């Protein structure tokens, strides 16, 4: 569970880091098809073959970050503020729990590759506590 | 790798109490089930959407039996099973990109449906180990190409 | 997050196979110990080697099972309920997540081993939803 | 395995550019502070109990920088790095026993901190994927006889 101090360090990161979300999502989603080609099967329908410089990617990554933006604005309920988004996941998708963890850290990766100096090993912590909480949250439909 | 004699033996033993067709059906069957998102796999079953829909459905029943035939290829290669598995591996994780965590739920699945099927008499702490060892040679044979 | 069902199936279950527990639980750390080997490094104080037949680990057995009883029993708040084991656990002993799982595994294959007739695919899905919920509430004291 | 000039290229290059003494404890530590539980295996670390015990400890340092010594033998090794981690595969699953997804989680770590030095000008989406590939590669090479 985020404790306040983590919901407080993620707060100050994410009003920090907003607006560039755009860039950091295409960035995050663009790297993951990348370097994780297992991901690339639950986009097929996508045409260009998936980089940051596809249009698809670069719109559905502001579209993820949004999402992430939108979480943080209701942190201490993360469960009931995601449940759409779970039943898309989790029961329409059905996307393997195993790819949260993925997007996650290219992310963080692209976060500290954009903020490095304001993702100090604290931030760190409440970051990665966060995007584990959300993987929960999002998982909630699955059983 | 290295098997002892006790460890084939034990495992020789109950591969060969096990009926594969019975067994094969409920544990895919479960995986289904227990862990949903692995129906995204097998798109071309038909009807699993509910789980007596998954019970019923002779499809998920046939290649239950498939799979068991599969780990009959390396109860009969012990100590070959990463190269006889060649061309498991890449199907699964260079085709279709089963996450590699989905095969050890499998392996659990079956494990447990073995368990459940022969007792703590049958299945002791001493067959279970050697058993145990057996099903991470086949889940690590299984994966590799995807990372 | 367990659902009311959820509560509902593992309840039955556990009424069922209580008293037992004691059995069960000297044989699912049995299993654990010897099956999965990388674990008995938690274990390294006690004695005799490590199976079912030592004292300790069937002694240990009770008391794990003792407190599964006991989370069952607090279904509707495990964080709140488990805090103690939890701060024992991830906080004293610095037990690594990655075991909750191996633990778990051997908890379930022992009652299917003893109520196979009883831990049918829907029960087995709820107390493994159960159990996961469990080791995350222990997790709860890591950072 | 199957490594490309282009793939070696980008590595090589790569681990050219970094400093082995100052990522190495950076990541070495953060392991240690975001993932707390990795504590337990360096109890002759002496007082790491604190972030900034950690992040001052000279011990900690001293090993973050062994770390980056073994990833240079694999850098030197690309097509043997299973055979050249014969022993530190050993040591850590089999004398030691990590559990394999630590592995991963330094792999991210130091991919992480490699980011925060270079930028995304440098750690291009081209490179972390061949970067992605040779972790992933020490990451199996690393783990084996716990099973
Ligand atoms: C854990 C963080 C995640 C967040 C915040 C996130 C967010 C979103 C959002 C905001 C949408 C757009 C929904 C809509 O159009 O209604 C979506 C759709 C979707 N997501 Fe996720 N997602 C996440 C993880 C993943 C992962 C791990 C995968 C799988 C690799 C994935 C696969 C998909 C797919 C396939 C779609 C539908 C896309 C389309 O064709 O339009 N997502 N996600
Ligand atoms: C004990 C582990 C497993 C074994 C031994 C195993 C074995 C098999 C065998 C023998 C085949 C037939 C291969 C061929 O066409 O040559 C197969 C195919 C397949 N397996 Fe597995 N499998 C395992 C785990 C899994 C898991 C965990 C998933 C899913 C999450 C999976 C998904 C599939 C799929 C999708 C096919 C082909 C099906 C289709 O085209 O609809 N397998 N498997
Ligand atoms: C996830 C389910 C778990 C439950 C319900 C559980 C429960 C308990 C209980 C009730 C105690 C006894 C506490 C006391 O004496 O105050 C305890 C202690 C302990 N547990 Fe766990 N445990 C679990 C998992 C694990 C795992 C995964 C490991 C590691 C393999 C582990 C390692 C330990 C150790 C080393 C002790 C102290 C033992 C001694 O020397 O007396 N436990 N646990
Ligand atoms: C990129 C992954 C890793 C690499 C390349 C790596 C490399 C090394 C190297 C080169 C050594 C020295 C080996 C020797 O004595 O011959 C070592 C030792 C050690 N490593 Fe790792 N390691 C990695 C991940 C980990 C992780 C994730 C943990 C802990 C959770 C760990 C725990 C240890 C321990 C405990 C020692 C010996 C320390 C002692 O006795 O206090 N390593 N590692």
């Amino acid at each position: 569970s985020l404790s306040a101090t983590d919901k407080a360090r993620v707060k100050a990161l994410w009003d920090k880091i907003e607006g560039k979300s755009a860039e950091l999502g295409a960035e995050a989603l663009g790297r993951m098809l990348v370097s994780f080609p297992q991901t690339k099967i639950y986009f097929s329908e996508w045409g260009q073959d998936l980089g940051p410089q596809t249009p698809q990617v670069r719109n559905h990554g502001a579209v993820i970050m949004a999402a992430v933006g939108k979480a943080v604005k209701s942190i201490d309920n993360l469960v009931g503020g995601l449940s759409q988004l779970s039943e898309l996941h989790a029961f329409k998708l059905r996307v393997d729990p195993a790819n949260f963890k993925i997007l996650a850290h290219n992310i963080i990766l692209v976060i500290s590759m954009y903020f490095p100096g304001d993702f100090t090993p604290e931030v760190h912590l409440s970051v990665d506590k966060f995007l584990a909480c959300l993987a929960l949250a999002l998982s909630e439909k699955y059983r | 790798v290295d098997w002892t004699d006790a460890e084939r033996a034990a495992i020789k033993a109950l591969w060969g109490k096990i009926d594969v067709g019975e067994i094969g059906p409920q544990a895919l069957s479960r995986l289904l089930i227990v862990y949903p998102w692995t129906q995204r796999h097998f798109k071309g079953f038909g009807n699993i959407s509910t789980n007596a829909a998954i019970l019923g459905n002779a499809k998920v029943a046939e290649h239950g039996k498939t799979v068991m035939g599969g780990l009959d290829r390396a109860v009969q290669n012990m100590d070959n099973i990463k190269n006889v598995y060649k061309q498991l591996s890449i199907k699964h994780s260079e085709k279709i990109h089963v996450d590699p965590d989905n095969f050890r739920l499998l392996g659990e699945i079956i494990t447990m449906c073995v368990g459940a099927k022969f007792g703590p008499s049958a299945f002791t702490p001493e067959i279970h180990e050697a058993w145990q060892k057996f099903l991470a040679v086949v889940v690590s044979a299984l994966g590799r190409q995807y990372h």
